[PDB]
């Protein structure tokens, strides 16, 4: 599933 | 008269010539004889010298097929191939011959059995995993067929792989599912 | 606010996925595994 | 028998490829691996063992390699009494939920027209108990009419007029042919058929078999439903000697469905749009539609218009297949004359003085005569007025417009537009009432007691309440 | 908000990949792919373009497949890959339509999120046959005068809205959709009608206003359009009739009653020569082809009324065309006129001289009419039609005046059908003949503000009865001449 832990990586980034 | 149809249909002047030639072998088992001949015939024409003469349009049809009618008693060739360079030059379809050569061998290739696959990355693939997935495409087909795997590589698809199984076709390209996972979150 | 709330979704959507484009093939053989379960 | 693969799909038009056992033209396929039956008349023979067929139904979710059976013969549709009361379709399946209609013969839907050797001549005048019809173009028991019109100018209310009228007087195994209607026209006319025990549900004894293809199907059904319809009626003539009345509505339809599917036959346009093979298609299906010496079919066809132009290719080519034209018009409709049949352009061929005799022929050419000359007229009365023209002008116009007038009658299936009940007259009222207008006899009564009435006494009666209300 | 992003939208994402089956796009142009591969693709399946654009499969072809764009097609190359869907071309049906506005493909384009639907329905599906059917009956309450009491329209029904441009024919579709709020309120579920309107080569501009003239009346909680503008692909202003039509099907199939106006239908044939003409078919009138007929007939032939065995829905079309020069002989309106039941011919003239709506009456007609219309209606408007037959004869004349007078109508104002009747019942029992005619359309403002603030039991009694009776008859005869005395 490696593209969910791609993303919220970024979500975290712009929180 | 009843007619041999190949397992594939080409089209065009190249697909009728194509299916005539094959239809014509397959009612006296000579195959793989006509395309050594249509290999040895295309590699006749692929030379410039003579490929001018008989793609000159100011040749008579008689000129460019006497010099065909020479070569083609030159390398004793087979009564079918000599009557379809002949018919080629009849009908003026000579310079297409090549086309024809190439619907032939395609044809033939799914006579053998043959299933063209693409897989394109985004990185000059690793032999190993390259024959791990050849291995795992080979579970796709029915027995009595061969993978015809030519993977390319465009380093643009941002990883993943494409894989093109004739017209079979997965795409676990990482740029597309980045699209898609903008496309989600847009809506 | 509620403009205000969609405009800064607007530019953190696309700030996300340029930090995607700021940013392994075990996945991909998986999924050929995968697929090749699926005959 | 054989067996082929569709190899090319478009619209209606489907290419099939056969191995072996190439099917004869016009015969009729099915496509194997659908829901419902769906049937392609082969139409040419491309070479390549590939023939080029017309779908009957639509072709959407047909995939190229699906296979195709041959039946070896045409569309055979179910012919016999059994037929009666029911609906069919273009292939002769029943659309009315009734099960299947069993039947001992199936006959091929495409047939050869009676010989030279077997056309009868007879001429009787069909009495419909219209007016204008019965005047200006009277009708022949079994002779081809036609209803020529436009959009929206009465061709069904006096289609459905006629059956009333006729067939409900009649005896002999109607037949009506809904070819690129409306399906609602259909509803109503089975519903108004079987009030009227017409069609009988139970008990057959019905009378009339309806064969429909409407607006909403392929070009394919609407190409074929009429002649479905008209081997109905070739079976009710010549296999029982019985006299059918036939009903097409519309016959336009199939002139239109084939110049749908002719561009996809790959086939040069004619003139207009039209397919290079308008006439002969229309000779074929056509010349099929006739008395012989076995039976006699009387054939009334209602035929569009296209855009009101009487001269294109479709209708001008109908007009020479038909034995008394009855040609509706626009611009009487809209002076609100009803039915708006043009006096001076419907014609007929027992219109002769040794067959009508020479009372009915001299007042109807009489009318035609007085209704020219207003037309003439009408210039320079609508140009300078009609203050300016002769004395005997004034007297030529005023019977005309009284001939006008009295022209016009109320439609018992139009009680719902006219408001009045529908009238009948029957011929000697109408040439007598015709006869004294143009005598003179009515230079006192006003225009307007004319206007919708039945025979000239209510003519009178009207222009007295007329005279003492006003 | 910062997890309405990781809502679902990564979670739940269909990052699934599938073995699918391809073709590979030949040549775009004219907006016709030419796509080499599909062989298992069916006729007019949908197929999905590279760039997220969608087409139809038009022509199967022994070596290639002809592949109508539903978009622009600068968005698609020669190479692009193209996919099967599998299934055969449709859109999302359902009642989570009601208050959007979408596109031709069913796709939101108010910014309101996804339409939530569950089922989806094929636009090129079949009418109805003949069984299914039965004749209209149930009145499809417009709110115009003009239109309610001499053209009436039926449940079920096709009625074309003819005329020139400017003369008033969105008005009328936009106040029939207006006017089924005090239905669509009301209890009885038997009388609720969904409207569509689907607009096909209009300004979206105009559309938007549209929607907002819809939204102030609150009419959109009812209402679906669907929008193909004037600069949208050919193909979508093509298809956009049929899908509105198979959303108003949805209705119409599980028993309750949609309504779907086009707007207009001569864009559409329009739309379908351009089509037509890039695919280098024959044209024939005007250089329409051969099956614009079809064209129009598939379409106004799913606008039925089924009987009680098949739920007893209804779907009534209301097609717009836009005449040239007032030429109704032309070819389309013929075509459409001999497709529907009726027309309600809009004049320049008329719409010129005040007479707005501007209804022709003598040339409007409605085949079907009478059967689908109240008895209170029908007893004043049986007489109205007889006295404005005779006025236009003699163009009592001062009756037919105001009486024409009496039929003028403000937009945006349906009236419902019992004030219609009070109204036409004081225009056409002569309680008015001595007014002079200028101050009538006061006279009638005043009079039905008096009906309707004081004497709301007589309008009461007219909607539950359907029928205006004898003691309703004298108990209006007095309210009229009392009024008429202060008046
Ligand atoms: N019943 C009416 N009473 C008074 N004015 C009206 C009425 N109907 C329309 N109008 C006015 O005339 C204008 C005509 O606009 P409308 O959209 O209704 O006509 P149209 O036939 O749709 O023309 P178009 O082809 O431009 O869409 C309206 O904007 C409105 O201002
Ligand atoms: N005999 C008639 N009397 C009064 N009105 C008629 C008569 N015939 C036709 N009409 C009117 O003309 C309209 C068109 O009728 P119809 O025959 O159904 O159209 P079409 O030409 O498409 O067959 C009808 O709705 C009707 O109002
Ligand atoms: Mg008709
Ligand atoms: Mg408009």
């Amino acid at each position: 599933q490696k593209l969910f832990v791609d993303k919220i990586r970024e979500y975290k980034s712009k929180r | 008269a009843k007619l041999v149809r190949p397992p594939v249909q080409v089209y065009g002047i190249e697909g009728r010539y194509a299916t005539a030639l094959y239809s014509a072998a397959s009612k006296q088992n000579k195959l793989e004889q006509v395309e050594k001949e249509l290999l040895r015939v295309a590699q006749i024409l692929k030379e410039p010298k003579v490929a001018a003469s008989v793609l000159n349009p100011y040749v008579k049809r008689s000129i460019k097929v006497k010099s065909l009618n020479d070569i083609t008693a030159k390398e004793r060739f087979s009564p079918l191939t000599t009557n379809l360079i002949n018919l080629l030059a009849e009908n003026g379809r000579l310079s297409n011959t090549q086309g024809v050569v190439s619907a032939f061998s395609t044809m033939m290739s799914v006579h053998r059995g043959e299933v063209p696959c693409t897989v394109t990355s985004a990185s000059p693939l690793e032999e190993a995993t390259l024959s791990e997935l050849k291995t795992v495409l080979k579970s796709f087909l029915s027995q009595g067929q061969v993978l015809k795997l030519e993977a390319k590589t465009d380093p643009s698809i941002l990883g993943g792989m494409i894989v093109r199984i004739g017209e079979k076709y997965v795409d676990m390209s990482v740029k597309t599912k980045i699209q898609k996972l903008g496309r989600a979150m847009r809506e | 606010q509620n403009m205000m709330r969609r405009k800064e979704q607007e530019h953190m959507i696309n700030w996300v996925e340029k930090h995607v484009v700021q940013s392994t093939i075990a996945k991909c053989i998986a999924d050929l595994k995968l697929l090749a379960k699926k005959a | 028998a054989a067996t082929g693969r569709i190899v090319a799909v478009i619209g209606a038009v489907v290419d099939v490829q056969f191995d072996e056992g190439l099917p004869p033209i016009l015969n009729a396929l099915e496509v194997q691996g659908r829901e419902t039956r769906l049937v392609l008349e082969v139409a040419q023979h491309l070479g390549e063992s590939t023939v080029r067929t017309i779908a009957m139904d639509g072709t959407e979710g047909l995939v190229r390699g699906q296979k195709v059976l041959d039946s070896g013969a045409p569309i055979k549709i179910p012919v016999g009494p059994e037929t009666l009361g029911r609906i069919m379709n273009v292939i002769g399946e029943p659309i009315d939920e009734r099960g299947p209609i069993k039947t001992k013969q199936f006959a091929p839907i495409h047939a050869e027209a009676p010989e030279f050797m077997e056309m009868s001549v007879e001429q009787e005048i069909l009495v419909t108990g219209i007016k204008v019809v019965d005047l200006l173009a009277p009708y022949a028991k079994g002779g081809k009419i036609g209803l020529f019109g436009g959009a929206g100018v009465g061709k069904t209310v006096l289609i459905m007029e006629l059956i009333n009228n006729v067939a409900k007087a009649h005896g002999g195994y109607s037949v009506f042919a809904g070819v690129g209607e409306r399906t609602r026209e259909g509803n109503d006319l089975y519903h108004e058929m079987i009030e009227s025990g017409v069609i009988n549900l139970k008990d057959a004894t019905s009378k009339v078999a309806l064969v429909y293809g409407q607006m909403n199907e392929p070009p394919g059904a609407r190409a074929r439903v009429a002649l479905t319809g008209l081997t109905v009626a070739e079976y009710f003539r010549d296999q029982e000697g019985q006299d059918v009345l036939l009903f097409i509505d519309n016959i336009f339809r199939f002139t239109q469905a084939g110049s749908e599917v002719s561009a996809l036959l790959g086939r040069i346009p004619s003139a207009v749009g039209y397919q290079p093979t308008l006439a002969t298609d229309m000779g074929t299906m056509q010349e099929r539609i006739t008395t012989t010496k076995k039976g006699s079919i009387t054939s009334v066809q209602a035929i569009y218009v296209p855009a009101d132009d009487l001269t294109d290719p479709a209708p001008a080519t109908t007009f020479a297949h038909l034995d008394a034209t009855t040609v509706l018009s626009r611009a009487i409709a809209e002076l609100g004359i009803y039915p708006a049949v043009d006096p001076l352009d419907s014609t007929s061929r027992i219109m002769d003085p040794n067959i009508v005799g020479s009372e009915h022929y001299d007042v109807a050419r009489g009318v035609q005569k007085i209704l020219q000359d207003y037309k003439s007229l009408q210039d320079i009365i609508a140009i300078l007025g009609m203050d300016e023209l002769s004395e005997e002008d004034k007297l030529t116009v005023s019977r005309a417009r009284k001939i006008q007038r009295f022209l016009s009658q109320p439609f018992q299936v139009a009680e719902v537009f006219t408001g009045h009940m529908g009238k009948l007259v029957p011929l000697k009222e109408t040439i007598k009432g015709f006869q004294q207008i143009l005598a003179g006899e009515y230079d006192h009564l006003p225009e307007q007691a004319f206007y919708m009435v039945g025979p000239i006494e209510e003519a009178v009666a009207k222009a007295d309440k007329l005279a003492e209300e006003h | 908000e910062m997890s309405s992003i990781l809502e679902e939208r990564i979670l739940g994402a269909d990052t699934s990949v599938d073995l699918e089956e391809t073709g590979r796009v030949l040549s775009i142009g004219d907006g016709i792919a030419r796509v080499h591969g599909l062989r298992n693709v069916q006729a007019e399946e949908m197929v999905e373009f590279s760039s997220g654009l969608k087409g139809m499969s038009l022509n199967l072809e022994p070596d290639n497949v002809g592949v109508v764009v539903f978009g622009n097609d600068k968005l698609i190359k020669e190479g692009d890959i193209v996919k099967r869907t599998g299934a055969i071309v449709d859109v999302p049906v359902g009642e989570e339509l009601l208050g959007r506005v979408v596109d031709a493909l069913g796709n939101a384009i108010d910014g309101k999120g996804p339409i939530g639907s569950k089922t989806r329905r094929r636009v090129g599906l079949k009418a109805p046959g003949i069984i299914p059917r039965i004749s209209v009956r149930e009145p499809m309450q417009t709110g115009i005068k003009a239109v309610d009491s001499l053209v009436p329209i039926g449940r079920g029904q096709r009625e074309l809205i003819i005329g020139d441009r400017q003369t008033g024919k969105t008005s009328i579709a936009i106040d029939t959709i207006i006017n089924q709020k005090r239905f669509n309120d009301g209890s009885d579920e038997k009388k609720k009608l969904y409207c569509i309107y689907v607009a096909i080569g209009q300004k979206r501009s105009t559309v938007a206003q549209l929607v907002k003239r819809l939204t102030d009346a609150d009419a959109m909680k009812y209402t679906i359009v669907v929008s193909a503008t004037a600069s949208d692909a050919a193909p979508l202003q093509y298809l956009a009739p049929y899908s509105g039509c198979s959303m108003g099907e949805y209705f119409r199939d599980n028993g309750k009653h949609a309504l779907i106006i086009y707007d207009d239908l001569s864009k559409q044939a329009v739309a379908y020569r351009q089509m037509s003409l890039l695919l280098r078919r024959p044209p024939g009138r005007e250089a329409y082809p051969g099956d614009v007929f079809y064209l129009h007939s598939r379409l106004l032939e799913r606008a039925a009324k089924m009987n009680d065995a098949f739920g007893g829905g209804s779907l009534t079309a209301l097609p717009v065309i836009e005449t040239q020069a007032g030429d109704v002989s032309a070819y389309i309106p013929t075509n459409v006129i001999s497709i529907t039941d009726g027309q309600i011919f809009l004049e320049t003239e008329l719409f010129y001289k005040g007479i707005r709506p501007a209804i022709n009456v003598g040339l409007s007609v409605s085949r079907v009419g009478s059967a689908a219309q109240t008895r209170a209606m029908k007893q004043v408007a049986g007489t109205m039609k007889l006295e404005l037959a005779q006025y236009r004869e003699v163009a009592l004349l001062s009756r037919g005046v105001r009486l024409t007078e009496l039929l003028k109508q403000g937009q945006y104002s349906p009236m419902a059908i019992e004030e219609q009747v009070a109204v036409i019942y004081a225009g056409v029992r002569g309680y008015l003949d001595k007014l002079e005619p200028s101050k009538i359309t006061k006279f009638e403002n005043a009079f039905l503000s008096h009906v309707v603030s004081q004497h709301q039991a007589l309008l009461g009694t007219i909607r539950a009865d359907g029928k205006i009776s004898e003691q309703s008859d004298a108990k209006l005869k007095e309210i009229v001449t009392n009024f008429l005395a202060g008046f």
